């Protein structure tokens, strides 16, 4: 249902692109987001996208990162420039969306910046 | 006499009309008469006692409302009717039962006629519990809801009501009759919305018991939380707002 991509190691300002696709009927009607997790910390949603394209992103990625959406299936797109050793962390896909859950996760997709 | 409701009144004009008006809004079953429609319908029961009801005697009724629906598009339903048809008003590739012509035409209605005359009954018909299980009504949906089941291909949904005792209840319509005739290959999972009324009820034992019937049957299953239904609604409908969106 959900298989994200793209993960790896970079040097501090340098770029990634996360890929996800997600398969399912509530997926195409939701909200998604870009997720990550840092090794001892909670997960947080970092950046959402309508179904549309409209996107948000959170404080300490706006500007830096942008997420894409193409539409059963939605793949999710997550390009990162100038990347910081805070963004360090294992990377996640899933509905963003206070009508649905994100219930199931995929194994996620894991990024080192140094 | 007996202990369920009488036939619903001017049941003959209401399927007649019924019928009129979907020809009118779905186009592409404007080829069925309607008359003829009525005349299958009441030759299933007049004339017959209503507790031996065959799914042969609406046999007639199944060939004239004959609908090919898109296979991959039907969303089932259990003690939730009234959400699933405001989810196929919105999202109008896909379909429920009472969306078919055969469906919506006897949705919520009652019929039966009796043994020694031409005449329908509106004074009461049987129950299926104190009377008959075999009575005009019960066949029908049964009938229908085996040919529907039959027909659904790759994933199938199916809403769920969340706040009952039982989400999952085997003696359903849905547990007893659709569930059991969906067929494996044709159908490669078979996905349950669980409708709430914040815990996640893909854990709740009657799930697990559905979960395992499916399985038995070699189609996968998938459970899903719909956390705020009218919300999900508002959603499908206009995803666009910013209200159908978590908060960062």
């Amino acid at each position: 249902q959900l298989q994200e991509s793209g993960g790896g190691s970079v040097q501090a300002g340098g770029s990634l692109t996360l890929s996800c696709t997600a398969s399912g009927l509530l997926f195409r009607l939701a909200s998604m987001g870009w997720y990550r997790q840092a090794p001892g910390k909670e997960r947080e949603l970092i950046a959402t996208i309508t179904v549309g394209g409209k996107t948000n992103y959170k404080d300490s990625v706006q500007g830096r990162f942008i997420i894409t959406r193409d539409n059963t299936k939605s793949t999710v797109t997550l390009q990162m420039n100038r990347l910081k050793p805070e963004d360090t962390a294992v990377y996640y896909c899933n509905t963003a969306s206070p009508a649905v859950g994100a219930d199931t996760w995929g194994q996620g997709t894991r990024v080192t910046v140094s | 006499t007996w202990s369920g409701p009488g036939t619903t009144k001017r049941f003959p004009e209401t399927v007649l009309a019924r019928c009129v008006k979907y020809t009118e809004i779905h186009p592409e079953m404007r080829h069925v008469d309607c008359q003829s429609v009525w005349d299958a319908f009441k030759g299933a029961f007049i004339s017959k006692h209503p507790c031996d009801i065959t799914e042969e005697d609406y046999q007639p009724l199944m060939k004239l409302g004959t609908q090919t629906v898109p296979c991959n598009k039907i969303l089932l339903w259990s003690r939730i009717k009234d959400l699933a048809h405001q989810f196929t008003q919105v999202q109008r590739d896909m379909f429920t039962l009472e969306d078919t012509l055969l469906g919506y035409l006897a949705d919520d209605l009652t019929w039966c006629g009796e043994f020694d005359t031409s005449k329908i009954n509106y004074q009461s018909c049987p129950d299926w519990r104190k009377d008959c299980s075999n009575n005009p009504v019960s066949v029908f949906w049964k009938t229908v809801s085996r040919r529907f089941a039959e027909a659904a291909c790759d994933v199938v949904h199916v809403m769920l009501d969340g706040s009952r005792s039982k989400i999952f209840d085997k003696d359903s319509t849905f547990g007893s009759v659709e569930v059991h005739n969906l067929q494996p290959e044709k159908v490669q999972t078979l996905e349950a919305w669980v409708i709430h009324g914040s815990r996640d009820l893909c854990q709740d034992p009657t799930i697990k018991e559905l979960e395992s019937i499916i399985s038995k049957r070699n189609i996968q299953f998938s459970c899903k939380n719909i956390y705020r239904p009218d919300k999900f609604l508002q959603c499908v409908k206009n995803p666009e707002d910013s209200s159908c969106t978590s908060e960062i």
